[PDB]
């Protein structure tokens, strides 16, 4: 069931069936995907990133651990991704605003999660739109997972380089996340301060579905809201 | 300590021009 690829094993686990590696893949997914967005939308300079490959034919730019400021951001995502281990992370989103830091956003890259009770078949709750569809999505093996990753990244690159208009010369981008209902009230992610507001969207804004992720015991759905569309 | 909301915000990344 595992993946037969050395290039893939450089970034992601070859196995994604058991609960721990399913969570591990999501951790790496968050890191890889959101790194690509930060570069492709030019929110950080090229220096923060290092060149990596998902497959031999596909390259991506991942936050380099040798840059101290990029390493700090990489740990934001690592910490966020860790909340997927125990099913406490509902949504993590890259939120772009005019001023730091408004509730209403300009551009949002959202990754929403769904967890599974046992065996990776039944949705868990953990919650209370695409929730319905994403819950019905079934694990189809690691090869399906690799395709999902490749698809998402090709789509992010394409969306940012050939669909979206370049961001304004002045903005502020930060990561905003939402905890699940299962999460303890004492539960906070290191680097993410409390807040009474998440993010809001202007009524006329346009959304496009970037892709999905379905490992053994997790499910992710990634979208994009931007005036740049 | 109890948490008021299910939200968490990170440090921003700004650009001025």
């Amino acid at each position: 069931d595992a993946i037969d690829d050395k290039t893939w094993s450089k970034l992601f686990p070859s196995i994604v069936s058991d609960p721990d590696r399913s969570s591990n893949f999501m951790i790496r997914a968050i890191y890889v995907v959101f790194s690509a967005v930060l570069r492709q939308r030019n929110i950080l300079e090229k220096e923060y990133f290092s060149k990596n490959y998902i497959t031999e034919n596909l390259s991506c730019m991942t936050l380099s651990f040798k840059n101290l400021r990029a390493h700090q951001i990489a740990q934001l995502l690592r910490a966020a991704g860790d909340a997927t281990k125990d099913g406490f992370l509902k949504e993590i989103s890259l939120v772009v605003t005019e001023h730091d830091g408004d509730v209403e956003a300009i551009e949002v890259f959202s990754m929403k999660f769904i967890y599974f009770e046992n065996g990776g078949v039944v949705a868990r709750l953990s919650t209370d739109p695409h929730f319905a569809e994403l819950a019905q999505l079934r694990y189809e093996g690691a090869e399906s997972v690799r395709d999902q990753m490749v698809t998402i990244v090709r789509s992010v690159q394409f969306l940012c380089t050939k669909v979206l208009e370049p961001l304004p010369a002045e903005f502020t981008a930060n990561f905003r996340l939402k905890y699940t209902n299962d999460a303890p009230s004492n539960f906070r992610i290191d680097g993410f301060d409390d807040s009474s507001t998440f993010y809001t969207l202007p009524d006329g804004i346009q959304s496009v579905t970037i892709g999905h992720l379905r490992p053994g015991h997790h499910a992710a759905h990634m979208q994009c809201w931007s005036k740049s569309m | 300590n109890a948490r008021d909301s299910p939200y968490g915000l990170s440090q921003g990344i700004t650009k001025k021009n």
